[PDB]
């Protein structure tokens, strides 16, 4: 399962 | 920045004439990601030609998988037609049945 | 031995086009089992391996709700990058992600991967220490900035030591000897040559799997790698791989020459000359 990812 | 495409065009199978076949074209090394692939047959586009999903490696760079289905005959000709952002003209490739 | 568990995002603008084409693609032992591609009426995760197929419906939800929610995040920073950089809202722009991780034999993590890249370049990555960031220029230190402040870096730590761990086991369960498969080469050795006194031989390799490989030449004992031409591995379209390599010899002299084939599935590794036909 791939993470949420945050914002750049 | 830009990467050309490097290519690739071979047999699935070791040719043999008469004997139906799958032409590929490797394209490979590019970057950006919009890319036009054609395949051609004695000069003219091909109509049937199936895409891979595209992909890219390590290096950031993206590769894709063109093939047709086709029948090597002794005279038939083929060739893999590129048109990428990072090339002025579209680049051809011819397949060689020895390589 | 030791698993990896990595996803590779895209993320490209199309200007006028339509909204940004967004992808994930899972990865287990470098082999594709999953993805997900924005471009569609209603996107879902989907399978890409058939063992993959035993997740229940839950989990392809969450899957996809979780995917859509990285897209729209991805839509934001395409603009945010547009104005770090100082570029015009016209143009086409990528932003490529590898997230994921490597664990050895005894479970543990052996390395985090957390690295991004704009337009094809480096943009910013997690270091080994999985505490801190490296940023390739100007834009992305003011990510690390941001990210320093919110503690992204013991988020991701978090995850990679663990999340992704515990996954990568759980994909293993279903799919552990599919990944263990092995086609070991199939090879030959084809002549060819113009009239002259010097001919080409061309070692091949086919039907294998993985990719990983290596074709040499040799002439008595000595391996020929200053003139030896070879093509990068290629797939042959049905999951197995290709490749060859060839050597220009004295015509005459084709019998002292031979090729070493170099693969994980074979007992131990080829060996082979050219065989002119009966």
């Amino acid at each position: 399962s791939s993470i949420e990812f945050a914002r750049l | 920045i830009q990467k050309t495409p490097q290519i690739q065009v071979y047999s699935r199978h070791p040719p043999e004439n008469g004997k139906p076949n799958i032409l590929n074209c490797y394209v490979t090394q590019f970057h950006p990601p919009h890319i036009e692939i054609q395949m051609l047959k004695n000069g003219k586009k091909i109509p049937k030609v199936e895409m891979s999903d595209m992909s890219f490696s390590k290096d950031w760079s993206f590769y894709i998988l063109a093939h047709t289905e086709f029948t090597p005959t002794e005279t038939d000709t083929y060739a893999c037609r590129v048109k990428h952002d990072s090339m002025a003209e579209p680049k051809t490739v011819y397949w060689d049945r020895d390589m | 031995g030791p698993h990896s568990l990595r996803y590779f995002v895209t993320a490209v603008s199309r200007p006028g086009l339509g909204e940004p084409r967004y992808m994930e693609v899972g990865y287990v032992d470098d082999t594709e089992f999953v993805r997900f591609d924005s471009d569609a009426e209603n996107p879902r995760y989907e399978p890409r391996a058939r063992w993959m197929e035993q997740e229940g419906p839950e989990y392809w939800e969450r899957e996809t709700q979780k995917a859509k929610g990285n897209e729209q995040s991805f839509r934001v920073d395409l603009r945010t990058l547009l104005g770090y950089y100082n570029q015009s809202k016209g143009g086409s722009h990528t932003i490529q992600v590898i997230s994921g991780c490597e664990v050895g034999s005894d479970g543990r993590l052996l390395r985090g991967y957390q690295q991004y890249a704009y337009d094809g370049c480096d943009y910013i990555a997690l270091n080994e220490d999985l505490k801190t960031w490296t940023a390739a220029d100007m834009a992305a230190l003011i990510t690390k900035h941001k990210w320093e402040q919110a503690g992204e870096a013991e988020r991701l730590r978090a995850y990679l030591e663990g999340t992704c761990v515990e996954w990568l086991r759980r994909y293993l369960k279903n799919g552990n000897a599919t990944l263990l498969r092995t086609d070991s080469p199939k090879a030959h050795v084809t002549h060819h040559s113009r009239p002259e006194d010097k001919v080409t031989l061309r070692c091949w390799a086919l039907g294998f799997y993985p990719a990983d490989i290596t074709l040499t030449w040799q002439l008595n004992g000595e391996e020929l790698i200053q003139d030896m031409e070879l093509v990068e591995t290629r797939p042959a379209g049905d999951g197995t791989f290709q490749k060859w390599a060839s050597v220009v010899v004295p015509l005459g002299k084709e019998q002292y020459y031979t090729c070493h084939v170099y693969h994980q599935g074979l007992p131990e590794p080829l060996t082979l000359r050219w065989e002119p036909p009966p």
